DNA sequence: GCAGACACTACGAGTACATA
DNA sequence: TTTTTATGTACTCGTAGTGTCTGC
């Protein structure tokens, strides 16, 4: 930083001009802010009829259908477009819908799973080793913790952990986590 | 009897080698044996339904007795590009020791898998005299009419009565020696011969069952059950996607374990709400949603303690 | 048949109009782009046996380069084409006639309309400067009496009006006005010195490259100007 | 023999693939429609579908191409995605067939969902290069090729042979098993169960030959090998008391028994509940079983949508 | 004579693909539509989308351009990816086309989904060069062409002809198939044969010639061939006599015998029931044999399938 | 002779589509 | 007060890593 006078540039200005398209990157990315997904205005639109505003829009047929799925009120209907969805028109299907779901009301929260992603992990190892199922994997692991300990077994698989096989159990440092928890406690 | 050293449990460390080691009834071992007898395998399709019968077992085993170069894959795991790739990266290639190449498929009757049994009609004839093909199948109908085709269907299970007699026999004579070489104890022979008559059909289980005394060394589908009983949502709601994987047998496990649990009256109308949520699946659209009004359906009607 | 350096020569750069190459018997080459904005044509050393259709023709060259100058060519007696280099034979496809794309008879020019020449190094000039100036499109009009070459760059001046570049070919005799526009995507041919006649009536035009060893042809664009 | 055998493979129904269009065993107007095609000499546009399997369209589309020399490119259907086309099947198209044989790309197995976009780009190719090049499809399930192809294509429908077809092709299949035996080295002591092998699986001719090879076990075809062919069970005592008796752990033990074929097993119980429930109930019971039947192969589990029949049965079904 | 042949080619729905404008069958509307622009001698953007297969789409856009004298660039639609029109395309395009004629790209079969993005490159395209070129687009589906598309572009639909086109339409092809046999030494003895072949699948000019070069198998069309165009198989009277009688044990044992074409049986049992029976009933037996059609396929035993359909029609069907 | 510069390849990310 | 199912296929964009052609 010499000449002591230099109007300071923006962060674009500079990259530009000087032409260094990874500075351009790093400023351009800065815009990356990504969201959108209006879907529950068409969804909202279903429970509180009201007016449509579709067909201009992008509409998930899987998106509302699951949604909706959420209250056991409309289940008859999303079932019923389940069986019959495929090849309704997207707007046919918006409209079913809407003649179909009566009362409206929904607040956010969708249902998951627990996952013990240490449990996840213990099982998909056996499925992978063994060439078997994720059910059958299930009953190894009972009659393993339940007799051999399976900490052999953990001890001679951990082996193969393929960081890659990481990237199928969890998606975050969580998983680094792991990387090194099956590599610890047998 | 055979025992594969470097292995953890029971039941894959002890899995008949031969034809003969497996217990089976009558048709059963003498097909075997005069299929073994042609030095070459046809393609050929297995299925119990009744589980714990020995079919994957019986694959690697006629596999082993034609000293057939054998590639051992998952259903499960067969995807489109698996076949395309390595499964055929195999089939075409020739042998130096110029065996049969078997390729056996374990439990085939999965549902991506869908499409990779279409791909294979014309793979199963292109390379027919290189290698052929096991199949494995809880559920036949689960296998593309062009398949059956292309295989051998035999059918196991269901022994005669004198079957029934011998093969308890043999199963109990097999469970001892493998404590004598495992090291554990035989307290008293009521109690060996007590497990093979409690699940009779199934040898795997039994030998399941086995390694869970085993600690000393002598002789789940709850969660959707209690989400039910509760009748509450939030919870099914979110079982359902675990269970979307495998509908047919999971379908099965519940019809098996609410029947037991459930009312009497209740169980002509399980049947009916669980027969008909089997009926129309696979036109259903959503899986996971179609086997969430199956859940929501059942908490309603089903009433017990 | 037998191929030399000279001629192999003059085929890649006829694989830069079409990919693609039809030749039959004799010393005469010609092909044409498939979207029918350049011909080239050109009489050869090497004297050309049999007919052929060649799918592939600048990976064919490609694989002549590998072989002697020696090597012979012949229809392979299963049709196809054998070269035979001394210690080995190399096998490469015929397509049939139909898919590649020849023009039907060599098409001969017309009276001219105005001429002018080019000399080789002033092409060199211009194809060579193009890239760094991205001059895209280039305009053959008269200055002061002294006809001019001009560069621009159409994606920047859509009317072709900062003139990036220009070089003066020679002296205009007669008395016409015209810009004819050429689009340097077309300008395929390989440099030297070159005749140049070009020709227009109305909405008609065309412009001839007449070089020493191969004759170029090459399509004017739709904005070109001219009263002929 | 009059047989061609391929003897470079063991598994017998492949052995024995037909050569040419005269060995195939065909409906009468389906044979005349080819022997046709082979004699113009060159071979249009064709789609062969079954939907039953192994009826010969796959043997036909490499016959027919034998039958005129054509020069042949084989392609596996589920390979044949849209790069392929574009690449080697248009390199092979364009090339000029230099000794003067038709060109013929015969893809098989092209009734793949995923293939409609690779269909789609063919639709423009089949007219470019039909001159010199044409295309034979198999197919197990029409519906799976986009209409614009069938339009493009001559479309021969396989295994719906007429009432006096199947009578001739059906003995056409009898001498064809029994010049079979012969050169394999199996004895036919009994005729009746050749005719049998034939009839019972009769539209598809390949597990019509892979059920002659598993019935040889012994090496000989007698009248007791002829026993297990025609076999079946008949044996639906079991069911059919338990039905009576209303009861379900002994129902519901019984249905991963006949999981096995529904579409026999669902025969047999319509044929002899008919005679031994009441008139009304008779009514009830194709209702109960139509419906039943109608949604199999929906069903995911079958064997659970088998034990649904049975209780349905078991409580409306009244009869003595 | 007046028709076309391209005489390049065997395949015979090709070998008499119409030159020009005048040759093809078109409604009244769209000939005098076409005409029309082949006056002003200058083409404008064109839509030609059937939905049905071979209703003329691919030929007019060829014969338009002959009939103006083109110089016309012809493309696979699915080949015609985005940097295809960056490259050749606009160079065409921008090419002066220098003996003055039209240039006309003519994008054949542009309806895939994945174009769209080339599609929408050819916005501002189609813009830019409208005064020395022209596209004609050639889809089977429309929506598969971008609105913004659609607006630049005349949208003329095939295949919707009104009642007194079809009519018209049809009997110019009765005379178009005539003269074509005239060509092919193809003999007609009964000219039913040739109507029938019109009306059966008529959108379709395309595999109305392809039926018409496989069914002339023997080289000619007597009334024999006439039976398997239109083809009843039928004599129904087997089942319309059981359905009246309401009895079972006949019609129990009738239903194995149609199990062979069940598509087509069900349709002569529709046929002739809906004359047979009361209007009332007719309502009825529409609602029975329409979801036995419906859920056939999914039907596992299609044998006791189709007994279910006939138990379900002597029960509620009534008529003297 | 190398190093520099141009061109062509391939993989990863994004996007969209259809059938189950 | 919300928020992403599975399996296969296709087109386009961007960049980075590979090549060959060229210039002291
Ligand atoms: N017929 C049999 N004889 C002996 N052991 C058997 C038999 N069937 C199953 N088993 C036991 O089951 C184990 C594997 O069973 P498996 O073949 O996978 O059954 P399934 O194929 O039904 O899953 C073997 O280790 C074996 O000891
Ligand atoms: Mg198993
Ligand atoms: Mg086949
Ligand atoms: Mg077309």
């Amino acid at each position: 930083s010499l000449f002591k006078d230099d109007i300071q540039l923006n962060e674009h200005q500079v990259a530009w001009y000087s032409k260094d398209w990874t500075a351009v990157q790093s400023a351009a990315d800065s815009f990356k802010e990504k969201a959108e997904n209006e879907f529950f205005e068409i969804i909202g639109a279903i429970n509180n009829k009201t007016k449509c505003s579709i067909a201009q829009k992008d509409y998930s047929k899987f998106m509302v259908e699951n949604a909706l799925s959420q209250f056991p009120e409309c289940m008859p209907a999303v079932y019923a477009m389940n069986l019959i969805g495929s090849g309704l028109s997207d707007e046919a299907h918006f409209n079913y819908l809407m003649a179909a779901v009566p009362r409206g009301k929904r607040y956010g929260k969708w249902a998951k799973l627990v996952e013990d992603s240490t449990e996840v992990l213990i099982i998909k190892l056996l499925a992978k080793r063994y060439q078997v199922n994720t059910n059958d994997a299930i009953n190894y692991k009972s009659i393993l913790t339940k007799n051999g300990k399976l900490p052999l077994v953990l001890k001679e698989l951990k082996g193969l952990v393929t960081d890659d096989f990481l990237k199928e159990v969890t998606k975050n440092v969580k998983e680094q986590k792991q990387l090194k928890k099956l590599a610890l406690e047998w | 009897i055979t025992v594969n050293e470097k292995e953890h449990i029971l039941e894959q460390k002890y899995r008949p080698s031969t034809i003969d080691e497996c217990i089976l009834p009558a048709f059963d071992k003498e097909t075997f044996k005069s299929i073994t007898s042609k030095g070459k395998i046809p393609h050929i399709i297995l299925h119990s339904p009744s589980p714990g019968t020995g079919k994957t077992t019986v694959a690697k085993a006629l596999c082993h007795d034609v000293n057939a170069d054998m590639m051992f894959v998952n259903g499960s795991d067969c995807k489109i590009d698996f076949v395309r790739g390595p499964l055929t990266n195999f089939a075409s290639a020739a042998s130096f020791d110029g065996r049969q190449k078997v390729i056996v498929i374990d439990e085939f009757d999965r549902s991506g898998l869908a499409e990779s049994q279409r791909h294979l009609r014309s793979f199963m004839e292109a390379y027919s005299s290189n290698c052929s093909i096991i199949i494995t199948a809880n559920n036949i109908d689960g296998i593309i009419k062009p398949l059956q085709s292309r295989c051998r269907v035999i059918t196991f299970g269901q022994p005669t009565d004198e079957d029934k007699i011998e093969m308890m026999k043999q199963m109990i004579r097999r469970l001892t020696e493998i404590c004598k070489h495992e090291g554990i104890a035989i307290a008293d022979m009521k109690v060996v011969a007590a497990l093979v008559k409690k699940n009779f059909p199934d040898f795997r289980k039994t030998i399941g069952e086995l390694d869970s005394y085993s600690s000393k060394g002598v002789l789940a589908i709850d969660d959707v059950l209690e989400s039910l009983k509760n009748k509450d949502v939030k919870q099914l709601r979110a079982l359902a996607p675990k269970y979307a994987a495998d509908y047919s047998w999971f379908v099965g496990k519940l019809a098996e374990e609410i029947y037991s649990r459930v009312t009497p009256q209740s169980i002509i109308r399980m049947y009916e709400i669980v027969g008909e949520n089997n009926q129309y699946h696979g036109i259903a659209a959503n899986t996971e949603l179609h086997l969430a009004y199956l859940f929501i359906q059942l908490a309603c009607e089903m009433q017990w303690k | 048949m037998k191929l030399s350096k000279d001629t192999t020569a003059l085929l890649k750069n006829f694989a830069t109009i079409n990919s693609g190459i039809m030749l039959k018997s004799g010393q005469f080459i010609m092909t044409r782009a498939v979207n029918g904005t350049t011909y080239a044509e050109a009489n050869i050393s090497d004297v050309i046996d049999f007919d052929v259709a060649i799918y592939d023709l600048n990976g064919f060259l490609g694989i002549l380069s590998l072989v002697n100058d020696d090597a012979e060519i012949s229809q392979s007696e299963d049709g196809n084409i054998k070269i035979a280099d001394a210690r080995s034979t190399i096998f490469w496809p015929a397509a049939d006639p139909s898919t590649v794309v020849a023009p039907n008879k060599p098409i001969p020019f017309p009276v001219a309309s105005a001429v002018t020449e080019i000399k080789a190094e002033d092409l060199q000039q211009l194809l060579r400067v193009s890239r760094g100036l991205q001059i895209d499109t280039i305009a053959i009009t008269v200055k002061e009496g002294k006809i001019v070459i001009n560069g621009f760059n159409k994606v920047e001046d859509s009317a072709l009006t900062r003139v990036k570049y220009s070089l003066t070919l020679g002296d205009y005799d007669g008395e016409n006005t015209f810009n004819f526009i050429i689009n340097m995507a077309n300008m395929k041919m390989q440099p030297g010195n070159y005749k140049l006649l070009l020709w227009a009536k109305g909405k008609q035009g065309a412009a001839k490259f007449e070089g020493e060893h191969a004759n170029y042809v090459v399509a004017l664009e739709a904005d070109s100007t001219h009263d002929f």
